[PDB]
C-alpha cells in the first residue's frame, strides 16, 4: 500500500525528455481498491489529501466488509472512467489496482454462490477470462493522444508464484515487479527486488528521444553487477574476504552501496536523471573496463562521478 | 511424509535451497581449484630447487668422499647430533589444521664441524641446505594434498547433492501434486453429484 | 486442519488482519515458546507505533527494533549455508552472528508464561534486553576484527547475565541492567 | 627426520644432521621406517623413488594415528645426477589427487 | 495396546507425595472396543485376569466382525457407564478406547450413506462435534470425589499427524502421547518419543507440593537437549560425525542413553522418584552450566549422579 | 517403432533346439495401431512391404484424426482375428498393439464422458478390467496347435512407471521390456535395459530341451553382475575411482562391452546361439566364485571362457 | 497402485492383519528374491512362537535370530554412511558388519523358488546356516581384533561353503553343517 | 507455466510433432539467439531429407551436418571437466575441440533477428561456413599433432573471417567464402 500510494503520488509524464516539448499532456490517476480495511483506507484518504495528489485523481475505495459484487464491479468502474479520460479528453491515466487477490477471491464466493463447479484449485474456470477483460482495458490507440497505465498490485498468497492468480496475472501482463522480504526485513524500502523485476515493454520505452540515451545499457550493468554481487555475497560466508580477488571485494562494495542507496530511496521524488546519476555513481566503484555491458561513449562521458552527490539514505 | 500444500511449498522451498547450495559448491571448488593450481606451480619451483640442492650436495659428498677417506668421514659423521624434535606448527587452512615444518635447526657451531678431512664440511653444509629444500618441499607437498582432499571432498558434495538429493525432492514435490490434484479430482466429483441432487429434487418436485 | 496454512480461513484471515502471529510446530515441540514462527509472522503497526514509543520507551527504540530484526533476517539468511556445510565451516564473523541468533532465540523471544516473573515483560525491560544484546554484538564483533576467537567470547561470564536477565523482576531490573552494560563492556575493553 | 633412501644418502643426512637407518630394500625397509614412526620424536621420513615410488603403503597406518610425520619421495644417490622428471612426478600427483590428466 | 494394559495395571496416585491420606481404592476400569480383533482382544483379556482388574472392568466389546453401526453406539453408553459410575459412586473410573479410527470409519460410512458434505479425506464434516460429545464427557466435578479419566486408542493410518482423525482428536483432547516406529524398530518399548508427545494439564499436576520441585525444570532441560540431540543427528547426517565439536558429540551420547535408558524401560514398574534419579543421570551427562532451564538450586541438590549409580 | 518391426520381421520359430523336428503355419503378425500418425503409418506401411510380410500379416490402423471409440474398438476387432486364426486355422499368430497410452487415453476419455467414477489419475476405475479383457485374450489351448503371442507398446508419460497406464499394464502382462533413455543418448539401439525387464514365462521355455546352454542361471548371474556394477557405477558418480582391485576394472569392462556388444547390436538379426556364446564372453573368467548363482558343475562342463571372438 | 502403500485397501488391511509382509520393487529390479523389506516389514506373532521355537528347532533358536536382526539393523545403519562418504572411509569393524550383512542378504535372506532344492528350508536348515554365519562374524571380528586384515577374510573358502550350503539338500544338511562349522573354526585357528 | 515439460499440453504435443524446436532460459538469459537447446532438440525427418540435401544443397553436405554433430555432441560432454579446471588448462586436442565448439555456437548458431543481413541464411551460406570451420578444425588438428601452441592457433587471423562469415550477405557470400578458403588453408601452411 505504501509503495501503492507513493507511485499515485509521484508518478508524473516527462514531455520535456520526449522531445515534443508540448507540455499538454494531462495526467490522471485513478485509483481501485478491492477489500481493503479501514486502517488502508484511511491511510490511504490522508495520503492523497496531505499532497494534493488528489486534484488530479479518481478514487475507487471500496472496504473489504463491504459486499462482494461491488469489489467485483470497482475495477470494472474504474477502467471505464480511465478510457473515459483517456480517449475522450486525451488523458495520460494510470490505473492503480490495490489488490487484486481480493478481487479474484471475491470472484471464486459469488462464483460459488452461482452453483458453478469452480475449475483448478477452487478458482472459477473463467478466471483467466476474466482477468483478461479487466487487463486488457488499457494501452494507447491510433489517433488518440491518451494512454491508460495498470499496475495492479496482487500479494502472492503463500509468496507462490504457481498459484492461479499470480500466474494468470503473468500470462495476462508484460512482466512484473517482485517484492522482496529480506530487503523489507533489512530496512530497505522500497523493497522492490530487480533480480526477479523484469519489464517486458521496457525497451521499446526507453532510448535517446526517451529519457537518455544510456537508460539500457545502464540498466543490463546494474543488473549483472547486482546479481554477481549477491552471489559473492553468498560465497564471501564460506570463503571469507581475505580468499577473495579484487573485483569480488569491489563487487561486494557495489552490492552493499547498490542495496544502500539504490533500492532504499525511502520516500524521495527521484527524477530519471537523479536516477541515472546514481547509478552511475554506483557504477563507478566498479574498475572502468568491468562495465562490458556499456558501449566506450557513454562510460566515457559519464563514468568517474563520485557518490557521495546524493545521501540517498533517508 | 504428508501431502499437504504447505508440505509441497516446504519440498519446493528445499529443493530452490538446495540448488542454491550445488551453486554456492560449485563456486567454492572453482576457488579451491585456482588455489591448487597456484600450489602446484609453487610445488614444481620447490622441486626443481630441492633437485637442484640434491645434485650439488651429492657431488660435495662424492668429492669428499674421494678426497677424503670414507672412513673418517663416517666417523665425523658419527659426532653429529641427531638433531631430532623438530617442531612442527600446525597450521590452519580452508577450515582446518595442517602440520607445517619449521626446523629450528640449533647447530649452530655444530660439534665436530673440521677436523682431519676438509672437504666434509662443505658436503655437510650442502646437505643441510639440501635438508631445508626437502622440508621446504614437504611443506608445500601437505598443503597440496589437504586442498586435493578439500576439493575431492567438495565434489562428492556436488555430486551427491545432485545426483540423490534434487532427484529424490523432485519426485517427493511431483508425488504430493499427485495427490493434491487427486483430492481436488474427488471434490469436484462430490460437488457435481451434489449439484445434479439439488437439481433433481428443485425440478421434478417442484 | 493439520497445521496447513493454505486453507481457506487462515487465507480469508489473512488478507483482513493487521498483525499475523504464525506458530510453528517445530518450536512448540522443542518446548520453545512462545513459539512464534518469527519468519512467518509480521506487523503492519510498526511504523505507526514509532511515534509513542519514541515518546514512551526510548527515542532509539525503534533503531534498536529494526537491529534486531536485521539480525534476525541475517542469521535466517545465513541458516540455509549452516545447513549445507555445517557451522563450524563457517567464518567467524558468520559464526558470531549465528551465535548472536541463537543467544536472542533463547534469551530474548523465549518467555515463560508460567515463570512467577518472567511471565510479564514490560517495555522497558525488553528495551533493555536488546539494549545489552546489541553492545554486546558491537563489542564481540570488535574482538572478533581484534582477532579475538569466537570460541572464548560464546564462553565469556556476561553470556549468562543476559541470559538470566529475562528472569530480574520489573523493580530490580534497571540495575542489572546497568551493571550488565558496565559487565558488557569491560568484559571486552579489559582483555584487549 | 631421516632418511632411509640409499647408505650414501644416510651417510650424507647423518653428516647433516639427520640419522639414517639402513641400505635400500624392498621388504625389510618398510617395517624398519613403521618401527621408526613408532615413535615421535621428528616430523619427516625421506625415501628414495626407486625402492617406493609412493609411500601410501606406510601412511596408510597413519592417518588412523600420527598424521605428524611426512613421507615424501626424494632423490637418491644416481637418479639425482641422471636428472628427476619434476613434471612427470607432478602430472601423475594431480592425476591422482583430482582424478583426471589436465596439463600443468 | 500393550502400553494401554501396562499403564491400565500400573497407574496410582502419590498421596503422601500430595500431603493426603485418602488411600483411594484402584481405579475402575471401562473398556470399550470398536472393531477390535480377536487378538487384540485376547490379550486385553488376558492381561485383565493375570491383574485381577476385571472384577472391577465394565467391557463393551464390538469386535471386527460385529456390525459396524453399533461403534456408533459403544462409545456413548462405555462414557455413560463411565460418567453415572464417577458421578454418582466416587469412583474412580479410567476409560480406554481401543480403537477410535473404526469409530470415524463408521461415521464416515453412516455419513455418506447420507450424501452429506465432507470434510477432508471424505469424513463428515461434523466430525470433530460428534468426536466432541464423547472426548469432553471425562473430566472432574467440583463437590464430587469420583473422576473420569479418558485413554482413547487411535492408529494413524500411514503414520499421517495430519490425518483428520489424529488432528481433531488433538484438536479436541488435551496432548497426546505419540508413538514412533523408528524408536521401535530398535526394539525401545514403550516407543514413545517425547517431541510430539503433549500433555496440556501436566503443569496443574506437578511442583512443589504435588511431585517434587524440579520436575517440570527437568521435563524442559531434558526436551531441550533431546531436541539439540536430534538436530545433530541429522547434522552429522549429512556432515560426517569426525567433524564435529565436543558439545555436539556430547549432546550424540545423551540422546543415544535418554533412548536406551529413559525411554527403553520395558515392562518394570517406575516411581516417580526413580523416573526422576534417571532423567537428572542423563542431565548430568551435560556440563552444569548447559543446563540453562534449571535453576542453580536445584542444579546443586541433584547434578553429579552418573547412570551407572541407579542400578548395579 | 523401430524395435516392433524389427521383432515383427525377425520373429522366428526356431523348432530345431526345443526337438519338434517340423514347420507349423510360419508366424502370422496382426498389427494393430491406435492414434497413429501419418509419419508412424508411413514408416510401418513401408517396413512391412520392404520385408513383404503383408501376405503374413492383417493391419488394423486407426489415425490421430479418426473416431476416439475406433480406437477402442481396434484392439477387439484385431485380437477378435488373431483367435479366429489361431484357434481355427491353427496358425501362430503375433498381436502387436501400438501406443497403448493412446487407447487408455481414449478410454479415459469415455469413461469422463460417461461420468464414471475417476481413478489415479482420472483415467475410469474400471480401466484394469477394460485392459485385461484385451490383454488376457492371448495364450495358449490344450488339444489345439495355434497360439496368439501379444507384444503391446505403450509410452510411460514422463518415464513413470508408477503411471497408471504402465502399472496396471504390469499388474495384468506377463513382465515387460522397458528402455532406457540411459542408452539411447549413448547411441544403443535398442537401448533395451535388463535390469527393470522380466519374463514371468521364461522358464517354462528355457533349459535342458529347450536352451541347453544354462540358460537360466546364465540369466540370473547376468542380471546380478549388472545389477552390481550399475550400483558401483553410480557410486563413482559420487565418489572418484578408487576400489581398482583388478577385479571390479574387469567387471567395469564387463558392463562397457555388455553396453557395447550384447545390446547395442543395431538392425542385424541374431540367433540365440551367438548371444549366449557373448554372454559368457562377458563373465571374461573362469573359475570364479563370485558367480554363486550359476552351479559349479555347469560352469566346468559348459567350460567357463570357453571362446572370445572379441 | 504403483507401490503406494498409502492407499486405501493397504492401510485397512494393515489395521487388521497380524503379519506385514512388504515386498520391494528395488530388490525385485535387482532380482534379489523373496524381495520381502525387512526394514519396513514386522510380524506380532514372534514373541508367542517363542515357546514352541525353544522347544521344536533348538533353545537359543530367538537369541539366534535377535542376533541376525541386529546384525541387519547394524548394516542398514551403515549402509547409508558407506553410500554417501565412501566404504574406503570406514573402520575395519564397520566393514566387516557391512560384508556380513551382505552375506546375510545373499546368502540367508535370498531363496530360489524355482531351484529343486533352495525352494524348501526347513527350520533347522536356516538355523544352522544363522548359526554357521553368525559362528563366521565372531571368529572375524576376533582375527579383526589381533591384527588380521579384513581383505585377507573375504578370500577364505568357508565364505563360499557359506554361500552354497542353502543349495545343500535337506538330508544331506546335517553333515555339510557339521564339516562347516569344523571348517569355520580351522580358518581361523590354523592362522592363529 | 514454469518451463517444465511435464504439462500435459507440452506432453501431448511431443508425442505427435516431428520436430522440436526447444528454447533454453539460460541462453536467452546469457544473450544467446536464437536460444535453440540442440542438446535437447530432435528432428525426425532428417534421413527422409537427406536425398534431397545431397542433391541440392551439396552431395557431401549430410557427413558436414554428422561432423558438426559430433563435434558440438564431443564439446557438450567436455563441458563438465572444462567448467571445473578452466579453459585454459585444458590440455591437446581437449582445448581445441572446446574451441571448435565454441567457433560454432557463436559464428554458426548464433543468429539476430533484428539484423538486416543476419536475420537470413541460404542453405549455401551455412554450407560454407561449415566447411570453413571443419576445414580449421582438421588444419588444428594437424597443427596439434605438429606441436603448435594451442593459443598460436587462437590467436590466427582466420577467426575474424569466420566471425564475419555469418554477417556476409548472400549477394557477396560466394567470393568472401572463397577468399576465407584460401587464407583458412594459407595460415596454417606458413607456419609449416
Amino acid at each position: 500500500n505504501e509503495i501503492a500510494a507513493q507511485i499515485a503520488r509521484q508518478a508524473t509524464v516527462r514531455p520535456d525528455l520526449s522531445g515534443e516539448g508540448e507540455k499538454e499532456e494531462p495526467f490522471a490517476v485513478v485509483f481501485a481498491a478491492m477489500g481493503i480495511t479501514q486502517r488502508e483506507l484511511s491511510y490511504f484518504i490522508q495520503e492523497f489529501e496531505r499532497t494534493g495528489a488528489l486534484s488530479r485523481s479518481v478514487l475507487f475505495l471500496n472496504k473489504a466488509d463491504d459486499p462482494t459484487i461491488e469489489r467485483i464491479l470497482t475495477p470494472r468502474m474504474a477502467l471505464t472512467v480511465a478510457e473515459y479520460l483517456a480517449f475522450e479528453h486525451d488523458y495520460h491515466v494510470l490505473v492503480i489496482l490495490t489488490d487484486m487477490t481480493n478481487y479474484c477471491e471475491a470472484l471464486r464466493e459469488i462464483g460459488a454462490a452461482r452453483e458453478e463447479i469452480p475449475g483448478r484449485r477452487g478458482y472459477p474456470g473463467y478466471m483467466y477470462t476474466d482477468l483478461a477483460t479487466i487487463y486488457e482495458r488499457a494501452g494507447v490507440v491510433e489517433g488518440k493522444k491518451g494512454s491508460v497505465t495498470q499496475i495492479p498490485i496482487l500479494s502472492m498468497p503463500d509468496d507462490d508464484r504457481t498459484h492461479p492468480i499470480p500466474d494468470l496475472t503473468g500470462y495476462i501482463t508484460e512482466g512484473q515487479i517482485q517484492l522482496s522480504r529480506e530487503l523489507h526485513r533489512k530496512g530497505i524500502y522500497p523493497p522492490i527486488d530487480p533480480l526477479p523485476s523484469l519489464s517486458r515493454l521496457m525497451n521499446n520505452g526507453v532510448g535517446k528521444g526517451k529519457t537518455r540515451e544510456d537508460h539500457k545499457q545502464v540498466s543490463d550493468q546494474l543488473y549483472s553487477a547486482y546479481a554477481n554481487g549477491v552471489d559473492i555475497r553468498k560465497l564471501v560466508a564460506i570463503i571469507g574476504e581475505d580468499a577473495l580477488t579484487e573485483n569480488d571485494r569491489r563487487y561486494l562494495q557495489f552490492a552493499d552501496a547498490f542495496e544502500r542507496f539504490f533500492i532504499n530511496q525511502g520516500q524521495q521524488n527521484r527524477s530519471i536523471e537523479e536516477s541515472l546519476q546514481i547509478a552511475w555513481a554506483l557504477l563507478s566503484m566498479l574498475p572502468q573496463g568491468e562495465l562490458k555491458r556499456i558501449s566506450k561513449d557513454h562510460i566515457g562521458k559519464y563514468y568517474g562521478q563520485k557518490l557521495e552527490e546524493i545521501w540517498g539514505a533517508p | 511424509v504428508s501431502p499437504t500444500r504447505m508440505n509441497l511449498l516446504q519440498r519446493r522451498g528445499q529443493l530452490r535451497l538446495a540448488q542454491k547450495g550445488v551453486d554456492l559448491l560449485k563456486k567454492k571448488r572453482d576457488a579451491l581449484v585456482a588455489e591448487f593450481f597456484g600450489l602446484v606451480r609453487e610445488a614444481m619451483e620447490a622441486r626443481k630447487a630441492l633437485d637442484q640442492a640434491a645434485k650439488e650436495a651429492y657431488a660435495a659428498l662424492l668429492l669428499a668422499q674421494a678426497f677424503d677417506g670414507p672412513e673418517v668421514v663416517a666417523g665425523a659423521a658419527l659426532g653429529v647430533p641427531p638433531l631430532e624434535g623438530v617442531e612442527a606448527e600446525v597450521e590452519n587452512v580452508w577450515g582446518s589444521k595442517v602440520p607445517r615444518l619449521k626446523a629450528t635447526f640449533p647447530d649452530g657451531a655444530l660439534l665436530s664441524p673440521v677436523g682431519t678431512p676438509a672437504y666434509t664440511l662443505e658436503a655437510s653444509r650442502a646437505f643441510r641446505r639440501y635438508a631445508e629444500a626437502l622440508i621446504r618441499v614437504a611443506n608445500t607437498e601437505t598443503r597440496l594434498k589437504k586442498i586435493g582432499e578439500e576439493i575431492k571432498k567438495t565434489t562428492r558434495r556436488v555430486n551427491a547433492l545432485e545426483q540423490v538429493v534434487i532427484p529424490g525432492i523432485r519426485a517427493q514435490i511431483r508425488f504430493i501434486q499427485q495427490v493434491l490434484e487427486q483430492r481436488e479430482r474427488e471434490d469436484t466429483f462430490r460437488l457435481k453429484r451434489i449439484k445434479g441432487k439439488i437439481e433433481a429434487r428443485e425440478a421434478e418436485e417442484e | 486442519p493439520g497445521g496447513d496454512m493454505s486453507e481457506p480461513v487462515t487465507q480469508s484471515t489473512l488478507r483482513i488482519v493487521g498483525a499475523f502471529w504464525r506458530l510453528d510446530a517445530s518450536l512448540a515441540f522443542r518446548r520453545h515458546f512462545p513459539a512464534i514462527n518469527w519468519n512467518g509472522s509480521y506487523s503492519l503497526f510498526t511504523s505507526a507505533l514509532d511515534p509513542w514509543y519514541r515518546e514512551n520507551v526510548a527515542e532509539d527504540y525503534p533503531e534498536l527494533r529494526d537491529a534486531i530484526s536485521e539480525l534476525l533476517q541475517r542469521e535466517a539468511g545465513l541458516q540455509e549455508i549452516v545447513q549445507l556445510v555445517g557451522p563450524d565451516a563457517l567464518q567467524d564473523a558468520e559464526r558470531l552472528v549465528i551465535e548472536v541468533g541463537r543467544i536472542i532465540r533463547e534469551d530474548f523471544l523465549q518467555q515463560n508464561a508460567y515463570h512467577e516473573v518472567d511471565a510479564y515483560c514490560s517495555m522497558k525491560k525488553a528495551y533493555g534486553i536488546m539494549k545489552m544484546i546489541l553492545a554486546f554484538y558491537k563489542e564481540a564483533e570488535a574482538a572478533i576484527k581484534r582477532g579475538v576467537s569466537i570460541d572464548e567470547i560464546l564462553q565469556l561470564p556476561v553470556l549468562e547475565r543476559i541470559g538470566r536477565a529475562r528472569y530480574v523482576s520489573e523493580e530490580e531490573f534497571p540495575a542489572y541492567f546497568e551493571e550488565a552494560m558496565k559487565e558488557i563492556q569491560g568484559a571486552f575493553k579489559a582483555l584487549a | 627426520m631421516a632418511v632411509i633412501a640409499d647408505p650414501e644418502t644416510a651417510q650424507g643426512f647423518r653428516l647433516a644432521g639427520l640419522e639414517g637407518y639402513g641400505a635400500s630394500s624392498a621388504e625389510e625397509a618398510q617395517s624398519l621406517l613403521e618401527t621408526l614412526v613408532e615413535r615421535g620424536g621428528y616430523a619427516l621420513v625421506a625415501v628414495d623413488e626407486a625402492l617406493l615410488p609412493d609411500p601410501e603403503r606406510a601412511v596408510e597406518r597413519l592417518m588412523r594415528g600420527r598424521d605428524l610425520p611426512v613421507l615424501l619421495p626424494i632423490a637418491g644417490l644416481k637418479e639425482a645426477f641422471q636428472g628427476h622428471d619434476v613434471e612427470g612426478y607432478m602430472r601423475e600427483l594431480v592425476r591422482k589427487t583430482i582424478g583426471f590428466d589436465i596439463k600443468l
